């Protein structure tokens, strides 16, 4: 993939407008609610059984907070995501065996709420960028 | 399939979210064909796609009519939009894969522009009614 | 949704099929779980499931019978096979991608069987009945 | 990707005993007729209006031919495949726009009319390593995407 200078600082700047702790647990739960089957993965995560419930679980808000910790790695070295996400990809798809169509589905959630936050900000290039980068990061889970 | 509480769901954020359809389909649009830039060649039959061009924020209010249609056939999509199916589906041969991509897009910008009322709940009911009226919209492929 | 010709042509295709339906689940099961071993995490509970294998054999006949019992409730697949659902999309949380896997392991293993009777047409109408056995199982997810 | 000496014997063997001239343009055929939007990018070939045409149409069953021939490469080079399917990939994407999801169906028509040629010697196990050498085309034709 190509980036250039101005996507990179596209990307650098998106980030820097989010509080992790804020975007992360948003994202997860809309992924776990809106596509519940996704839940199978998260057994020893606590209560999921409504949209209430896993909203308030805290235990999927920090791991919905690890994610985007997870993707500030790859803003920072944007030109080797597939590398750095090597091990992650086992993860997923060895050790996890999570059907990469649901790394898409995580991506989209992450949008929507990054949008709800931006508002006018995130305009069509902003998005268009943004979703380049994820495009990388969901092959980089992509098995091998 | 929708049940009572989807289509409450829908039917109420609607009514909150009709009266700036306009600018929700000209943004989705718009969004659909520089996110997703192999769905150009769909309206490349149009003189201007640039951003801000007239034929987008024209066909977005249409698109967003569709829309209209939908919710008051909500109770029985297939039937309801059995006419632009025969046209998507058959005459025009869109790939479904963008019917998808359009779903999300319209989300991206409900969210955006009305971050109070999308709510989770909202989230997975509008969801799930974008998906049955894009398999409506895949009635006349085959 | 399904044409009176499409299950037309899923019905006759059954019923040169029926009597080899045994066979037919427990090759397409075996091949779901070797050819796309993600689904085997669901069957974990068994020790051997190499094709052939005794739980993997049994539960083949399981799966057609359930196909069976589609094809019985075919003018109304969503309540015929909601007990189905309710088990596969709620209580296992199967993901919907592996109701793709298996619909195209069965279409598989009746081509690989009756090269004869699985014309292009017969394909078609029941790749539509196995799309429309998938979202009614998909029923009860959300 | 990594090959043993089995899974390279499979795949001569699978793609040996074909013939690409009944194959090809059963396969193409197929996916034009059970995934019909596939359609739109055959503009310049011909009638597509129904099954019947499509299973009769030459400029399609040739295409067909091609892809096999295309195929073909890959099974000659096992280790080289995205790089061997490098202009290719930009073929789809730049000159067709095709979603990459559609890779995915027309290897499984082929895989369908691929068990009915071969019968019970595809067996699940040479199913399995001709899915993991179709996996590996498809991802290096989405590559340039
Ligand atoms: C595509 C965007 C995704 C990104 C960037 C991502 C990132 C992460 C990262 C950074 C971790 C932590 C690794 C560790 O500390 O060991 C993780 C773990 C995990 N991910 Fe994801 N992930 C994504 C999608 C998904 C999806 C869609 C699912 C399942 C539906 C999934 C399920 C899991 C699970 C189950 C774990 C943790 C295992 C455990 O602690 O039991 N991930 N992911
Ligand atoms: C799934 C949600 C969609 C809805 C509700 C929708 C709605 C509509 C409506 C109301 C029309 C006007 C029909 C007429 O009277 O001519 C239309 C036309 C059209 N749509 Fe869509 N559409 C959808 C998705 C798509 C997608 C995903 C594409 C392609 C990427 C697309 C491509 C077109 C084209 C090419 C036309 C005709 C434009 C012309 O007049 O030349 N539609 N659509
Ligand atoms: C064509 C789609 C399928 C059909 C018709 C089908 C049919 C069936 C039937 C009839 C049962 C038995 C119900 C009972 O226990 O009362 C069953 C159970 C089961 N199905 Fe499926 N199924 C489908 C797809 C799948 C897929 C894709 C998976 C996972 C990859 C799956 C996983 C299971 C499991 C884990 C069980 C329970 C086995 C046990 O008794 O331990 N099913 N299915
Ligand atoms: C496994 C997936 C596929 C493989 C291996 C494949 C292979 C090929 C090959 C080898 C060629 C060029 C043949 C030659 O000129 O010698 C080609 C061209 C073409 N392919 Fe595919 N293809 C794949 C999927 C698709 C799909 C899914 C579509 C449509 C939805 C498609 C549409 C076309 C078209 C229209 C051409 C002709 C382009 C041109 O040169 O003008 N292909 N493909």
């Amino acid at each position: 993939v190509e980036w250039t200078d101005q996507e990179r600082a596209t990307i650098s700047s998106i980030f820097g407008s989010l509080d992790y702790d804020d975007i992360g647990p948003k994202a997860l739960s809309r992924c776990l609610i809106v596509y519940p089957w996704t839940q199978r993965h998260f057994g020893s995560f606590g209560n999921l059984y409504n949209a209430e419930a896993i909203i308030g679980n805290q235990k999927v808000a920090a791991h919905g907070i690890k994610v985007l910790h997870g993707l500030d790695r790859a803003v920072k070295n944007m030109d080797n995501i597939k590398e750095i996400y090597a091990e992650l990809s086992i993860l997923h798809s060895e050790k996890l065996h999570v059907d990469p169509d649901n790394f898409k589905l995580l991506a989209d959630c992450l949008t929507i709420v990054v949008a709800a936050k931006m508002g006018s900000g995130f305009n069509p290039g902003t998005q268009a960028t943004f979703q380049k980068f994820l495009a990388v990061v969901v092959s980089a889970l992509g098995k091998q | 399939s929708l049940s009572d509480k989807d289509k409450a769901a829908v039917k109420l954020l609607w009514s909150k979210i009709s009266k700036s359809s306009d600018a929700i389909g000209n943004d989705a649009l718009s969004r659909m064909i520089v996110v997703y830039p192999q769905t150009k060649t769909y309206f490349a039959h149009w003189p201007d796609l640039s951003p801000g061009s007239p034929h987008v924020k024209a066909h977005g209010k249409t698109v967003m009519g569709g829309i209209a249609l939908a919710v008051s056939k909500i109770d029985d999509l297939r039937a309801g939009l059995l006419d632009l199916s025969e046209q998507h589906a058959y005459k025009l041969r869109v790939d479904p894969a963008n019917f998808k991509i359009l779903s999300h897009c319209i989300l991206v910008v409900i969210s955006m522009m009305f971050p109070k009322e999308f709510t989770p709940e909202a989230h997975v009911s509008l969801d799930k009614f974008l998906s049955g009226v894009s398999l409506a919209l895949s009635e006349r492929y085959r």
